[PDB]
């Protein structure tokens, strides 16, 4: 589909995972936060290779694809809003209602056939914990839920954090989230060091395969996802040796830390507990086009009232995002554009050399391609072809 | 109601005759085997005349973008297009085509 | 062909004009002003994916492919004209006549069989208004007529103008040029309003679909072109609305000007009159490769004398060259350059959807479709290509 | 399989030479000088389109592959040399040894199975004459020799030089290399007038083909190359002429330099003597991947003491380097850039209209062709495919 | 313990494979070829998969993660991207019951 | 004027025989079946001997670039080849081939 066959062919345990390049079509995606986008201030931005429009109307977000059904041209390049409720291109004047994408007016042909007839195409929009999410799907939306880590959603959960964008495939920042071993690019974030952390270099797996993860498929929220369990088995390695001689050491630390890790469908690691035993941490990797993709990042932390919430955020500004967010997974944005060429032709899906601890990566891979709700294709992008029956 | 559209036996199977309406947009008559049927001779992708595009079985090309609709139920049949097509209520009386002033 | 063979057997109406990626081949082509290149001092350019060189010699100008037949490299990396009528490739020194492109001589081995029997390729060039024209095609070329709109050749009409290099394929320039709804974007340019025009924010077309334009398949020269004549039957709009409610006006000025606009193979447009009703306006979108074209504008008044020209030329460069081939014009660059990403996968053409006043446009593609002489092929640009 | 099948089906007497577009495995190639590479002070190079790492350990050269087999990330982008004799990749400690690439160590898992089971690729490196030379070929190199000009390993030669990247293919640097006729872009270098060199624009050949050059494939030490012998029964020409009249004339210094020219595979030239009577010189064009390649310069002069050796590099360095290496040869470097676009698409390959002259290059492309040790393709880069 | 009780060759179907899992040890995967029966280690040297969940097309095991393969007789990589050999486990039928060599075949020993 | 090159039996079908003349171009005879044609030996479009080409038919194909020439009319039959080639009449008398050693 949007992979060689040949390889498609290959890679038979998990084919959709790797012809999924654009991501998956039919989840929630969050894209900005909604501090960002103000009441009447259109913000342009490209979800799964789309170019979409996002307005704030009398306190309600409305998305519209940024591309005019005339000539193609994105409406962003010279916006003009000349009713509260319409968007006009332009160019020729074809005006749209935010609420449902509707060809409404034609300043340049009020007579025009196509008026009334004629629909942009519009996606959901939902603001939670103060972050914008998008369904980049057809028909009615699931539940948000769906689509999140078990209680980020939690009515006593503060959520703050940080999005950028970094130039990778979104599924390298996956897997590099979810790897239990890549650990090892942090052991001198500082972290591990100013908080004190108990941080492993790796881990020696123990038991058997299906213990090494708890494949979720039974979440009655639908949520689909995968738990990591190599530490529940798996001796921690706090001595890293070289022909038997110790090279390198562990973090010996009080505070512990990433109890438990999951990953779930579209694309959202959940780490519990971190970065700091009191905290919660969530982080999406939303596919903005095949070579980039949103590194959405959120910490959660309880509160119960006004003075904790800011408390925490006044925390949050001096200490977890300057030492958590960028401090320590600032190692993991060239990591994963480390990867790059290797998988840059697609080779890299049926050259690499996986060892134990990817079994949970593995598993992670086919549970993406039993359960994701799409493949976004080039042709979503450009205009769906088909000829029907034929 | 009706319009004089043509002698049954001027349209061969497979053929198309656009019917220009006084006031009105154009219809698309189309024969498909002993069937007649009608629709808006306008594409609903655009402007291009659907009365001078090809007719495979009971489906419409449009010449100007490959688009194309079931003459007998407006539908499309393949992209670009994606609004139905109007239909319109077509009767042979006495080896006479008549089409409906209004669409169903 | 250029394009997916899909998407030309979907595009039936026109599917020439959509594969003419490159532009048309056989076709007269203005690329600079004649001031722009003096005797003995070659001048490089690229027109339809060749890289061209164009010298003048005892004022006449001669035009050579920028290719040397040896091993492929452009003399123009280092010029080497050792005699008044000859140019030495740099390398190897094969020598070739500016006149006819034969390889005359070759400094490195005065007794190679190849003398004499290779020649470079070689286009006409003609000098017009003060514009240089290239034929870009093969054999005896026609008349510049043919290719020029109407009147731009009356011997009293003097030409100014300006040419620049625009990024995006040619035929979007042309489609927005010719485009009678694209008079939105307009609005409010400085034009229109120091100029005191009036214009309209669109037309409401009247008539039938034929009655929308006027084609002409034959000029006494030869010309094909085609007329919009929205405005014939057509209801002018000058308030903007939107569920009823006004939300813009046009512009309710005096001065009448674009009585008639037309389009011309290969790709010229004619508005007349603009930007003053005195004055006729014509403006090339010449491809250079499938990403630029040249955008060649120019403005002509008819003068008698020296002194007409003279207070005209005064005028072009205090007023009509900066409040309209810039103020108004410039607003046209950035709108074809807002059409490339959609029509860049070759894709627009299939999914674009058109409305009403657009019927311009297509009677364009088809009259370039069915009169062009000639597609322009990545193979003209390497080296024709055939096998028995 | 790197080029258009149709076009190599075109070039019959040639066709694996203009499908090397990554150069030739399985031969040697220098790719820095010793001097560059410090004891345990890793640097990376790209070689055939592989990524390379090259490290001295207790004084000796090793190369690993820089890309660790695990999830194929460049070692090279955060280097940990934990143990003298090992790297460990940056990202989950895959631990491997210089002398053997083993994967001998993983410090995120030592109980893990592929310990000891997987191997990364290392190719054999050799110092000779203060240049580092990599075998980028499998099993057991030949003797360095046989992929070295005659004399460049004489006992008292003393070589030094000056190696950089250069944008172009590595064949279009060695045809311009051992082209006869393209000595004519030297003819206003500073080496010519400077150094009283004697130096014509070109050659009027003289005798059959057979005669114009000397193909070498019963060398003892296995070398194959041509001899340029185009001077032996050919005209030099001194007066260049168009139309009969002399407009250029060659240097009548009294050096002689070039008496003889040849070109050996993987793809070096030697010139001899030059740049002065008493020296040699020698250059490689290394394929670093399709679009570049290291131009490698040597200049070898017999000395027979280190009071000899240590007046020769004060003459290189204020007068050689500057007036050989760089006056001369800079001319080369623009004219190889300047035949990329022409060979780029491969048709070039095709196209080129040859001449005399270049009766020299055929040769070696033949050469090449039949006695090169292997086509490198994006395979080898990537991976090397087989199906059952 | 030098041979492991597999089960009865008649449990085994021609075209199958069977994994024989040992503690202490790595598995095993034994294959029956037609009459004729064979075994190799059953983690594919190029990863972590388990060969007997691949496919056998005659005396070759087609990998499921990359489409690598071996040759069930002699152990050797038949496709890519696998280069590393097999280890290769010694079987023979005793009383119709299918038994597996506890250690791999070696090249000691044996024909040069 | 005329250049007697060889007996006919001296060429087996479908093969090439080149034939130098002192201070002039080598010319290339082809033997297509039991017919006899010439043309220069160069290839128009290099320094490639034709005579060491492939011949197909009555079409020489050249071995540097794959250029080819009708042997007959010495017009090219495919590209990169532009220029026509120079043809010269052969007659075979008493079983004797003879060249016209003017390009006619
Ligand atoms: C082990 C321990 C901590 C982490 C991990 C694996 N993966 C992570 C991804 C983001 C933030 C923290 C972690
Ligand atoms: C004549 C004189 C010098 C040179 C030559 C021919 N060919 C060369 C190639 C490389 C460097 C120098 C030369
Ligand atoms: S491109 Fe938007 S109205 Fe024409
Ligand atoms: S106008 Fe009919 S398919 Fe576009
Ligand atoms: S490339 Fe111009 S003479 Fe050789
Ligand atoms: S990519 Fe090198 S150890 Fe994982
Ligand atoms: S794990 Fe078997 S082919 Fe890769
Ligand atoms: S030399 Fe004959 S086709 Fe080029
Ligand atoms: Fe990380
Ligand atoms: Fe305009
Ligand atoms: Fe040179």
């Amino acid at each position: 589909a949007n992979v060689d066959e040949a390889i498609l062919k290959r890679v038979k345990g998990w084919a959709p995972y790797v012809d999924a390049k654009l991501g998956f079509r039919n989840h929630w995606y969050p894209v900005m936060f909604s501090k960002e986008i103000n009441e009447g201030e259109p913000k342009t931005l490209k979800l799964l290779g789309e170019n979409l429009l996002v307005n704030r109307i009398d306190g309600k977000l409305y998305c519209l694809k940024d591309r005019c059904l005339h000539r193609g041209v994105q409406l962003s390049v010279k916006v003009e809003c000349k009713t509260k409720s319409t968007i006009t291109c332009w160019y020729h004047a074809w005006t749209y209602r935010w609420e449902d994408g509707v060809l409404c007016d034609i300043l340049t042909n009020p007579t025009s056939a196509q008026i009334g007839r004629q629909k942009l195409k519009t996606y959901p929009v939902q603001e939670a914990k103060g972050c914008v999410f998008i369904y980049l799907g057809d028909g009615d939306p699931p539940p948000l839920a769906r689509d999140t880590p078990p209680n980020f959603l939690d009515d006593d959960m503060e959520i703050l954090g940080k999005n950028q964008i970094i130039k990778s495939n979104w599924r390298l920042a996956v897997e590099n989230g979810f790897d239990p071993s890549h650990i090892y690019i942090h052991k001198d974030s500082i972290l591990v060091k100013d908080n004190d952390l108990a941080l492993p270099l790796g881990f020696a797996p123990g038991g058997d395969r299906k213990q090494q993860t708890r494949v979720v498929d039974d979440d009655v929220v639908g949520r689909k996802g995968v738990y990591d369990l190599i530490g529940e088995h798996g001796v921690p390695v706090f001595e890293g040796t070289i022909g038997g001689e110790v090279v390198r050491e562990g973090a010996y630390g009080e505070k512990i830390v990433a109890n438990d890790i999951s990953i779930w469908l579209p694309g959202v690691l959940k780490v519990n507990p971190f970065p700091n035993p009191d905290m919660m941490y969530f982080e999406w990797y939303v596919p903005i086009d095949e070579n980039t993709h949103y590194y959405f990042q959120t910490l959660g932390k309880p509160c119960a009232n006004d003075e904790e919430r800011k408390k925490y955020e006044q925390e949050f500004e001096s200490k977890w995002k300057p030492m958590a967010l960028e401090g320590f997974n600032n190692d993991d944005i060239w990591a994963r554009e480390a990867m790059v060429d290797f998988y840059a032709d697609d080779k890299g899906w049926v050259n690499e050399i996986l060892f134990e601890s990817d079994e949970a990566i593995v598993a992670w891979r086919k549970l993406a391609s039993e359960h994701n709700q799409g493949i976004q294709t080039q042709a979503h992008v450009s205009g769906l072809e088909h000829h029907h029956h034929h | 109601i009706w319009l004089k559209v043509c002698a049954a036996s001027d349209m061969q199977p497979g053929t198309i005759r656009r019917v220009n309406r006084v006031g009105a947009a154009p219809l698309a008559v189309y024969r498909v085997g002993d069937q007649f049927y009608a629709t808006e001779d306008t594409c609903t992708h655009g402007i291009a005349s659907l009365s001078e595009g090809t007719l495979d079985g009971d489906v419409i090309e449009c010449p100007f973008h490959g688009g194309a609709f079931n003459v007998c139920t407006g539908m499309p049949a393949s992209s670009p297009c994606t609004v139905p097509l109007g239909v319109f209520e077509v009767e042979v009386k006495e080896g006479e085509v008549y089409v409906a002033g209004e669409k169903k």
